[PDB]
């Protein structure tokens, strides 16, 4: 059941506890830094709460938003 | 828009997950906004602007939606996929 989802966040420096803050949620087996503005954070994982993720990342970096989910292709 | 003449995306391909085949670029009014990676024979939802887009992939990344009006999303198999 893997999910590929992309949440836009403003990233200035930061980067750093973004990333902290999602590679540590339930479900989540990566996240890495993509977009032409390397701002996108690449989240793959099992069972990963999105709106969850958007919201904490809200509260602790910045303005964040889901931006693509894609199933994983097997 | 000729996406020969598109640099590649700012791709990470996970090496626990299949390589996605496409990349996709994203436009409004004709000028690049963005790119990234997507599977072939395969759908996604994608933010485009203001709205939600379900884009469907074919085996050469041809990709189709219901993309907002200014917008575009366009698809190619990347190299030796």
């Amino acid at each position: 059941p893997k999910q590929k989802i992309v949440i836009k966040v403003s990233m200035p420096c930061s980067r750093s506890k973004a990333m902290k803050l999602v590679v540590m949620a339930s479900g989540v087996s990566s996240v890495e830094v993509t977009g032409d503005g390397k701002d996108r954070l690449q989240v793959v994982g099992d069972g990963v709460d999105a709106a969850c993720l958007v919201t904490c990342l809200r509260k602790k970096i910045g303005h964040a938003e889901l931006v693509q989910v894609e199933e994983v292709k097997e | 828009i000729d996406l020969s003449r598109e640099r590649d995306p700012n791709f990470f391909d996970n090496a626990d997950i299949p390589v996605p085949e496409c990349f996709w670029f994203m436009f409004k009014n004709n000028v690049r906004q963005d790119a990234g990676t997507c599977y072939s024979s395969w759908k996604m939802d994608k933010k485009v602007g203001p709205n939600w887009v379900h884009i469907k992939s074919d085996d050469n990344c041809n990709l189709s939606g219901d993309f907002p009006p200014g917008w575009i999303v366009l698809g190619k198999k990347r190299p030796g996929f």
